[PDB]
DNA sequence: CGTCATGATCATATTATTACGCCAGACAGGG
DNA sequence: CCCTGTCTGGCGTCCTCTCACCTATGATCATGACG
């Protein structure tokens, strides 16, 4: 289901900006989980370009230079 | 503070008369099983000096 | 925070940290001068419960309070839920160069333009007017330009008509439901104090004119003007993204 | 209420009729309040489960898509083929029933001219490429999505479709609500699906299956009526036959589950000991 | 006959039903409840005496001392209401209490006290209520709102369906005390019976039945019948009553008297029961399998062994029968445990019980209350006697005892406030009866189960909580001190009592700030039945059913006036005729329809007495005697409407206005509006604003005079008489002699309230509406208030409206208004803003208010005087200086940027000790001079009335016609006159005169003391300067106007005069609405209001034509009489033949701007009457005039509807919502802009807008929308330099609030970082 | 000159429950 | 150990506007007045 499918992600910032933050941060704390900003909402959090519109061309350039 | 009354009096219902005591030292439903040792050890303490908060 | 009454109604965090430091200093002094055998235990229980009040208040049994019934705020109450850093400060922010007023009709508009007051257009577009003043040479410094546009002399309205001209703004109705709820127009200066908004466009906002209020935003940078012209203009979004039905149905 | 409001707003309404109108009106207002309260949270959960899905390639390179047929509740056809297979890239290339003659190639966006050419030839089921059966790792390719809705052409490489999808589903959540036989209408050939049928003594066709679905194939290939047929129902017709309109072709009992047979012979009792397995209950006022 | 202000402008009245009970005083809930609260009340209850006699006498901890109670008394307040609102104090009265201390001796508490002491003591300050029904808490006029909550008593609810997911319903029986511990009996799906106390842990219910000292034999004696088995020579025979066998299938062949009655395999029919009870069959024969599962009742003991044969409440087996049979017992008592009739719920409950006697039950109850501690028999007895059985901790009220006896079918409605054994046993009996299938459950929303608290009862409860805290202090200082040396004011202190009552009146969830911008808004905020607050439900949790109108709101709570939004149906408003019962329920009037005739006696029915009887509907036709003219009449029996016969009715409604409230009974043609639009119309009629010159409603309901007079905005005459001096400030009435006291000679002075600030920043004015020399009657208006006119209620103004689409400028709901409206200054409302400036006390020294100010020149300081404070009258702009203030740094008060105004009033308050500057001494001399002149004029005016009394007495009995005015006037007593009533009266007037002399001396000294003294103020403030700006806001495109039916709208274009559609007479229409709002939003009442308003103005135009031509009074009398008859059988029936040729000219002077027409709510003017009144004027019959165009000058096809609609300006203006921000201040903890308008803030770019920009491809717009424009401080300073240099470019950076997220997550044990 | 009384200023955390509701997943009760 | 009930954790629209409220009580020390 969509609330369990959104809480079960490989990215703890999305699952923290959604429902319960305590359980998500403790599970990602003891697991040592490592987000890589992976899409839209983590980049809205951290203050950079969305990888959707014009920022999609910017992210293809940034990933090609990796 | 140390008190000694639990035979057939008010075990836990009337702390004192009034004043304003925090509680009955909590630590479980009833007070921690106080044996006959610490009481005798606290019969003549404060064998140091003024110490204080400097 | 001061409340301007000689006293500080403190935040809840300083109360919590103050309780932990009181209880910890009393526990250091009680471990100093020796604990009465089975005694150095109640104080550590109190310290553990004060830290559990600080890290997440209310998760352990009955929470604490300062005044009077409401439980006060720990750290986990600053990260979680609404009124916390994820949903109130980081995903949706308060934004400079913005304003809001009450909407109205004005049917003499083309559908890519909206009426917007002279006072709102003068207060949103201030640094543009400062730049045009010290680029045309009508004020030496920034302070003379600020006092000119505070007095509203007879030349700054020409400056304002020369900065509005090809510069979109974003109009926004307050319950944004779908993506047509934010659109971009080219302003027209209006004597008055309301936002004249094209009628056909109000099919997409679900907006009547019985007291609705809309908010205008300004795109500062150059790429944002191009995105509010090529992607978000009111002439481009004539089809809904839910189907192929037109959204410019005459009401 | 069994005594209705026999007065309109041009005339008056007396006190009780206006009070009953107030029952209805305040029920509606409280519905709208708590309705908005649920609808906003539905939009939130959908844009937070989608949130990430960006059109990130241009061709995945698979074939398996879903099968688009017009929906048939059992009356008029509710949603036709033109309004479902509008603008979505075909999975397997559609061959007209002049078999080994291709009508559309297998990567053609079906815009309005192609949909009219589908409606003319009465195409059965245009198997079409869906987003759920894609192959792109970490995203969704462009051809499996379809037309860029709100525009005309194919979807651009990049437009975040999870967010527009979740808003398009949750946005009409304000408008939503919160709190014997088979009768035919049209005329055509008769189709049966998943049926185990046998011949009775009367000459009809009786059924030994719950999973029977009756269909009405029309003159050009598609289906305009579908009926779930119960277990042990009795048909007045058979498969592949021809009927007329207004003709009830099936009948059963919704109260009784029939235990009808296949072979013709005597009936005996096996592992049926009286007093324990079967009891003696005489029907008193009837006799049988 | 008519009162003299009803001969000014007599309102035309349609309406058919002759009234029998007039509208009561609309503020009777507040005033009657608080009069019930504070009054010297003997016989104990109710009031403050209930608290003072339930918490006192405080007796000590066995120290033989006792602080008992005598009486109480409230002194006068030190400040009257006006000084209290000006200065800012509470409007309180000191509560003096006479307490007594007695101190008993040793060995005899039944012996003599050695010493008593009775004395006066000070405790608390309870705030009084003003005559308007409001409180003044800190200078702001507040209202405490009535609460609707659950009635104390038993309540048998049924948890239907949802539990256990198998359809098996539960049944719980909540006993709701008024004060104490709750008690919930319930079931479970195993059909056991479970008690619980205050939602705590769950126990089996019979554990409390042992706690009331019942043995188990007595419990089964109570809760079951008995079945008798007699062992008489053959198979252990049975006593059988066949009523238990109604439908049971026997296991054998029941025969008796040598006759087969019942066969095996069949059941016992009812006729077989008749056979067995007709033949009187007693003993039948049972097999050995019949008592295989019968449950024994009581204990049987064997006499030989002394052991127990079988325990109580045990099924019987073969060996138990073999044991008790050979022990000598012939009688066996068992129980009847049927499937339908009587389940063994008590028996299964006793089988789950581990307890066995009273002591173990009390131990288990003491253990479920306080967990994990050693019980003792004394502690368990004390706890269980202090849960339910003590006068202290448990108290049903009289309401509670009434519901508890009524819902258990008792007789006496009087009982004790505590429970007993019979009470709990009757609760369990009724719960088992409801489970058995007979009897019904009780719904919640039924208004026989919803009590209404008010101001008096809630203030009593908060005062009682203050008293139990102070008895928790006195039980302290009483047995821990030396006696006798102290007095009972050293013990009891006034801090918890005053803190409790001041916290309740100060900040509660029901003591709320009065919405005061309208007389209607006052009088409908005071009448509010809120469901929220303490003891009730909450908005964001519940629910569905409580937000719905129950069938018994009819005539108690209004169905259509409620706020839409998050709390519909919780903020209910009480109806018009709805009183409050003796206990607290709602009651409403009816007319006792005896067998044929509707008797005109009123008769108040409650909510449960209404259900049993049958009530006729309000508008049923009856022919002059009371005989119902139909033979089927629409009625309602038990919450359900139907059609009944002519003379089975028992009550009729009083008047047809009683379902609605006073908010939604000023709507004309209410029966034509759909209920949603009537709701929105009533709510916006509450939200109006007072205009400059309020006019009148042409189409009213006649309910305007009740709302105007029965509120407190007009100056109602107390004693009638003759006016002597009218002024814009004061009004002097000379009291008539047939209304007048013998002493205290008496001519009344009404000091009107001129321009002052309301709570919603409107302008609460009072204008005198009487002439000079004019007679006034008792109970009559003298001075109109805000939004009143001649004693009526004029909220908005009535304007010429046309329904036509006009070139798109009224597209959705918009309104298009001619410039003729704004030229006439007719919506030009007057607002008043209060701007405060305090002189605080900081370091480097105090502040300066003087005008020697740095950084300023002549152009600022020209509008200030020589001491900083702006003048009174200086018309300022937005951003000048009002008060100049410099700290040890300019911090002068300024007009906030945007508002103009004219400074009308300046207050200066000085903390005592501080040097008064020259302007504070100017205000002190000014107010000394004003109060000096005012009290001297009090003495002069009352002395003039006294000398007029002396002249009136000396007309007879030793009259001196010439000698009276030769001597000075103060000696009119020693003239020639004997010892009569006249020299006695002159001596009494000399007593009054010398009293006025010495009273004037002492009161002028006290008033100089009040002006000269300082005022107690904030900690560390020198002086407070308050300045009142008086803005005059006219009208503009963007304001919100609305009619009285829900037709809202933002006025969209203020056209010129010429563009308006005019008709073939010449007059332009004022407002052009939109027709398309009528068929969807079904408010068809506004079109009937429009047509009847055009009829009213047609009659007004014909009066203006017959009067402008200077015609004699005969033709005016003719036409006014024809316009006042005009209808069916109506109520008005006026005649102008008793107005005498001078009032008719003045009545026509008041009718020339239109003729007011009353239209009551559900008994209004029908269509044919509107047509006949439009035929009296020469208007067209259909109401539609053909209208020309203003632009083209050519005719609109298909003639359009014009008329007059009464439209209201709402105070959602557009220069209070409009806001704009380039770059202002920034918040401190997260570097984002501030929120709001007063704080110069920016609009919240919320979360759904972020989703809507992700939904496009706009990426740079969102990046600057949440990094550059909002948060990143170096990013936004780089942005500001780049914008003023022409380079549109952003240097992004990081949001600083994300660094705040890192510090808050990092301040835990969590280590968040940023890699690479 | 000394003692007593009154007034003013400064100093810390119960004072001596009841009217939401659903879902869900773990913890444990019964068998 | 295999259900099956209980328990306690989560969650419950957006944007804006207005208003109030944010101790008082007790104890100790100092000063003044009276004996
Ligand atoms: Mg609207
Ligand atoms: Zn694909």
């Amino acid at each position: 289901g969509i609330t369990k499918a959104s809480l079960a992600t490989e990215s703890f910032i999305s699952a923290a900006s959604f429902q319960e933050t305590t359980r998500v941060l403790t599970e990602a704390a003891v697991a040592g989980k490592r987000d890589e900003l992976r899409g839209l909402k983590e980049n809205v959090i951290v203050g950079r370009l969305i990888p959707a519109g014009t920022g999609y061309a910017y992210h293809q350039d940034r990933m090609r230079r990796r | 503070l140390f008190v000694e009354f639990d035979p057939e009096v008010i075990h836990t219902t009337t702390i004192n008369a009034t004043r304003g005591v925090s509680h009955f030292v909590r630590f479980g439903a009833s007070p921690a099983i106080v044996p006959s040792a610490v009481i005798h050890q606290l019969s003549v303490y404060k064998p140091k000096d003024i110490v204080d908060p400097a | 925070v001061p409340l301007d009454g000689g006293r500080f109604a403190t935040s809840d965090l300083n109360d919590l940290y103050r309780r932990v430091i009181n209880r910890n200093n009393r526990l250091k002094r009680l471990l100093d001068l020796a604990a009465p055998d089975i005694i150095v235990r109640n104080e550590k229980r109190m310290l553990q419960e004060a830290v559990d009040a600080l890290l997440d208040n209310g998760r352990r049994g009955r929470a604490i309070t300062g005044s009077n019934k409401r439980p006060l705020k720990s750290l986990a109450d600053m990260i979680k839920g609404k009124q916390g850093r994820f949903r109130q400060n980081l995903l949706g922010k308060r934004v400079d160069y913005s304003g809001r007023s009450v909407i109205t009709v004005g049917p003499y508009l083309r559908l890519h333009q909206c009426g917007l007051p002279k006072k709102m257009a003068l207060e949103l577009f201030k640094p543009f007017i400062y730049g045009k003043l010290e680029l045309r040479g009508l004020a030496t410094t920034i302070k003379a330009a600020k006092k000119m546009v505070e007095r509203e002399e007879a030349v700054v309205w020409d400056i304002l008509d020369e900065v509005i001209r090809e510069h979109p703004v974003l109009l926004n109705r307050a319950p944004t439901l779908h993506r047509l709820g934010i659109q971009a127009f080219e302003p027209v200066l209006i004597e008055g104090k309301a936002i004249q908004l094209h009628p056909l466009v109000c099919a997409a906002y679900n907006a009547d004119f019985d007291g609705d209020q809309m908010a205008v935003h300004v795109p500062l940078t150059l790429e944002a003007q191009l995105e509010a012209r090529a992607l978000m203009m009111s002439t481009n979004n004539i089809l809904s993204p839910a189907n192929g039905e037109p959204i410019i149905v005459p009401s | 209420i069994e005594t209705p409001i026999t007065a309109n707003f041009r005339e008056g309404l007396n006190v009780l009729q206006y009070f009953i109108s107030t029952h209805g009106a305040r029920k509606g207002l409280a519905d709208t309040a708590l309705k908005t309260a649920n609808s906003g949270y539905l939009t939130r959960r959908l844009v937070d489960v989608a949130q990430d899905l960006v059109v990130t390639e241009d061709d995945c390179g698979t074939h398996e898509g879903i099968m688009m047929t017009p929906v048939i509740e059992g009356g008029d056809v509710k949603e036709p083929l033109r309004d479902r297979v509008l603008g979505r890239v075909t999975a397997e290339d559609v061959l007209k029933p002049g078999t080994a003659d291709i009508l559309v190639p297998r990567n053609t966006l079906l815009h309005e001219q192609w949909c009219d050419l589908l409606e003319e030839n009465s195409v059965d089921a245009v198997k079409v490429r869906s987003v759920v059966s894609c192959d792109t790792d970490f995203g969704v390719c462009a051809h499996c999505y379809g037309r860029d809705l709100a525009r005309g052409h194919i979807i651009n490489k990049g437009e975040a479709i999870g967010v527009i999808a979740a808003q398009s589903i949750g946005e009409p959540g304000t408008q939503l609500t919160m709190r014997s036989s088979i009768q035919v209408k049209n005329k055509g050939s008769i189709k049966l699906s998943n049926v185990k049928s046998v011949v009775n003594s009367s000459g009809k066709l009786v059924i030994t299956s719950r999973n029977t679905e009756l269909k009405l194939i029309d003159e050009f290939g598609r289906t305009k009526e579908s009926y779930k047929v119960p277990y042990g129902a009795v048909l007045a017709k058979g498969d592949g036959e021809q009927v007329a309109g207004g003709e009830t072709v099936a009948n059963w009992d919704p109260h009784t589950m029939p235990v009808i047979t296949e072979v013709s012979g005597f009936v005996r009792f096996t592992d049926m000991i009286d007093g324990q397995t079967i009891t003696r209950q005489t029907d008193e006022l009837t006799g049988l | 006959v008519y009162s003299y202000t009803e001969k000014k402008r007599i309102r035309k009245d349609f309406g058919k039903r002759p009234q029998v009970l007039d509208v009561p005083y609309l503020l009777s809930i507040q005033l009657d409840s608080f009069q019930k609260f504070i009054e010297q009340d003997p016989e104990g209850q109710y009031g403050l005496e209930a608290a003072f006699r339930s918490v006192f006498p405080i007796q000590s901890y066995s120290g033989n001392s006792e602080l008992q109670y005598v009486s109480y008394r409230l002194g006068e307040p030190v400040f009257d209401v006006q000084e209290c609102q000006i200065r800012g104090v509470t409007y309180s009265a000191p509560l003096r209490v006479k307490l007594r201390l007695v101190i008993y001796e040793r060995e005899a508490p039944e012996g003599t006290v050695k010493d008593i002491k009775e004395q006066e003591v000070y405790m608390g300050e309870i705030p009084l209520m003003t005559d308007n029904g409001t409180f003044v808490i800190n200078g702001t006029e507040r209202v405490i709102v009535s609460q609707l909550h659950r009635s104390p008593g038993v309540f048998f609810d049924s948890d239907k369906g949802k539990t256990h997911s198998s359809g098996k319903v539960l049944y719980n029986a909540r006993i709701i005390p008024y004060r104490g511990s709750w008690l919930d009996f319930e079931f479970d799906p195993k059909d056991n019976l479970f008690v619980r106390i205050d939602r705590r842990r769950k126990l089996p219910a019979t554990i409390i039945l042992r706690a009331l000292n019942y043995t188990t034999e007595q419990i089964l004696d109570l809760f079951f019948e008995k079945v008798i088995f007699e062992i008489r020579d053959n198979k252990l025979q049975m006593e059988l009553v066949p009523e238990r066998l109604r439908g049971e299938t026997a296991s054998f062949d029941i025969e008796a008297n040598g006759k087969v009655y019942v066969e095996k395999g069949r059941r016992i029919t009812a006729r077989h029961i008749r056979q067995l009870e007709k033949d009187d069959v007693k003993l039948i024969e049972v097999p050995v399998e019949y008592i295989a599962g019968k449950v024994v009742a009581k204990d049987y003991i064997d006499e030989s062994t002394g052991e127990l044969i079988c325990a109580a409440n045990m099924e019987l087996s073969l060996d138990l029968l073999a044991k008790l049979s050979q022990s000598g017992h012939k009688r066996i008592e068992t129980l009847f445990t049927n499937d339908l009739d009587h389940g063994p719920y008590i028996s299964e409950t006793l089988r789950v019980d581990p307890t066995n006697d009273r002591l173990s039950a009390l131990v288990e109850i003491y253990r479920m209350m306080r967990p994990g501690e050693p019980p003792t028999r004394e502690a368990a007895e004390s706890l269980f006697e202090n849960l339910f059985f003590s006068e202290d901790r448990y108290d049903l009220s009289a309401v509670g005892r009434m519901k508890f006896n009524r819902s258990l079918l008792r007789e006496e409605i009087e009982g004790s406030g505590i429970l007993s054994k019979d009470d709990i046993i009757d609760v369990m009996k009724k719960l088992i009866d409801i489970r058995n299938g007979k009897g019904e459950v009780d719904d919640i929303d039924h208004l026989g189960n919803r009590r209404i608290r008010s101001v008096g009862e809630m203030a009593e409860n908060q005062f009682r909580v203050g008293l139990v805290r102070v008895e928790r202090a006195v039980k302290e200082r009483l047995s821990l001190g030396d006696l006798d040396t102290l007095m009972p004011q050293d013990m009891i202190n006034a801090k918890p009592i005053s803190a409790a009552v001041k916290e309740f009146f100060g900040s509660s969830q029901l003591s709320q700030f009065m919405d005061q911008n309208n007389p209607l808004s006052e009088i409908t905020h005071k009448r509010r039945i809120s469901a929220l607050g303490p003891g009730g439900l909450t908005r964001e949790r519940a629910g569905f059913e409580v937000r719905d109108v129950h069938p018994t709101h009819y005539g108690r709570v209004c169905p259509i006036e409620t706020p839409e939004g998050p709390n519909i149906g919780l903020i209910n408003s009480l109806s018009v005729y709805a009183q409050t019962n003796e206990y607290g329920f709602l009651e409403t009037p009816y007319r006792k329809v005896t067998d044929g005739v509707v008797t005109d006696e009123i008769h108040y029915l409650s909510a449960i007495e209404e259900g049993n009887y049958v009530i006729a509907q309000a508008n049923s036709n009856l022919d002059e005697e009371g005989h119902f003219v139909e033979d089927l009449v629409t009625c309602r029996s038990k919450g359900e409407s139907s059609l009944f016969s002519r003379d089975q009715v028992d009550y009729m409604d009083v008047s047809t206005q009683q379902v609605v409230s006073v908010g939604a009974s000023l709507i004309p043609f209410l029966e034509h509006d759909d209920a949603n639009r009537a709701l929105m119309g009533a709510n916006m009629q509450r939200q109006a604003v007072p205009t400059l010159r309020a006019d009148k409603p042409l189409v009213g309901t006649g309910m305007e005079r009740a709302v105007a007079v029965d509120s407190g905005v007009t100056a109602v005459a107390k004693r009638g008489g003759v006016v002597q001096y009218v002024d814009a400030s004061r009004i002097v009435i000379k009291v008539n002699e047939d209304e007048m006291y013998p002493g205290e000679a008496g001519i009344d002075i009404y000091n009107l309230t001129k321009y002052t600030r309301s709570n919603q920043n409107t302008c609460i004015n009072q204008m005198p509406c009487v002439s000079l020399g004019e007679p006034v009657e008792r109970g009559d208006v003298l001075a109109d208030g805000p939004s009143t006119d001649l004693g009526e209620l004029a909220l908005g103004q009535n304007m010429r409206v046309a329904f036509m689409p006009w070139n798109g400028y009224n597209f959705e709901d918009s309104i298009l208004v001619s410039e003729r409206v704004v030229q006439e200054d007719r919506f030009t409302t007057i607002h008043i803003q209060e701007l405060a400036c305090v002189s605080r006390d900081t370091k480097l020294g105090p502040e300066e208010i003087t005008a020697d100010i740095p950084n300023v020149g002549e152009a600022a300081l020209s509008k200030l005087d020589e001491s900083g404070i702006v003048y009174i009258g200086a018309e300022v702009t937005g951003g000048d200086i009002l008060v100049g203030k410099v700290t040890p740094k300019d911090s002068s008060l300024r007009v906030p940027n945007g508002v103009s105004g004219t400074v009308i009033d300046v207050q200066v308050f000085t903390r005592d000790g501080v040097e008064k500057d020259k302007r504070a001494l100017e205000i002190e001399e000014m107010q000394l001079k004003q109060a000096k002149k005012d009290l001297s004029e009090e003495l002069q005016i009352l002395e003039a009335g006294l000398f007029s009394r002396i002249r009136a007495v000396l007309v007879a009995g030793g009259v001196e016609a010439e000698k009276l005015d030769k001597l000075p006037r103060d000696r009119w007593l020693e003239l020639g006159l004997t010892d009569e009533e006249k020299q006695n009266q002159l001596e009494q007037l000399a007593e009054q005169y010398d009293e006025l002399k010495h009273e004037f001396e002492k009161k002028l000294e006290a008033k100089r003391r009040k002006i000269t003294q300082g005022d107690d103020l904030a900690p560390g403030v020198l002086k407070i300067v308050k300045v009142y700006l008086a803005v005059k806001r006219r009208i503009q495109p963007g304001d919100k106007m609305a009619g009285r039916h829900g037709n809202k709208g933002v006025i969209s274009k203020i056209n010129p005069i010429e563009d308006m559609p005019y008709d073939e007479n010449g007059t332009p229409v004022d407002i052009v609405l939109n027709p398309l709002g009528v068929p969807s939003r079904m408010n068809i009442g506004q079109i009937l209001e429009t047509h009847l308003g055009m009829a009213a103005k047609g009659i007004g135009d014909k009066i203006n034509a017959m009067l402008k031509q200077q015609q004699e009074v005969a033709k005016l009398r003719e036409f006014i009489q024809r316009a006042y008859d005009l209808g069916a059988d109506v109520r008005q029936k006026v005649d102008l033949s008793t107005f005498s040729d001078e009032e008719v000219m003045r009545l026509a002077e008041n009718l020339r701007k239109g003729m007011p027409i009353a239209t009551p709510v559900f008994d209004g003017a029908k269509e044919a009457e509107i047509k006949e009144l439009l035929k009296l004027g020469d208007l067209p019959t259909s109401g539609q005039i053909r209208l020309y165009d203003g632009r083209t000058g050519e005719q609109f096809e298909r003639p359009v509807t014009v008329g007059y609609m009464y439209m209201l300006k709402l105070n959602h203006l557009v220069d209070d919502k409009m806001h704009a921000r380039s770059t202002g201040s920034y918040s401190l903890v997260t570097q984002q802009p501030l929120g709001g308008k007063a704080q110069f803030g920016g609009q919240r770019f919320g979360e759904m807008e972020v989703w809507a920009l992700e939904a496009y491809g706009a990426a740079y717009t969102l990046q600057e929308m949440l990094t550059v424009k909002s948060d990143d401080v170096n990013g936004r300073t780089k942005m500001y330099k780049n914008i003023v240099d022409g380079n549109h470019q952003m240097e992004p950076g990081m949001p600083e609030s994300f660094n705040v997220l890192l510090k808050e997550i990092r301040s835990l044990g969590i280590n968040i970082e940023l890699e690479d």
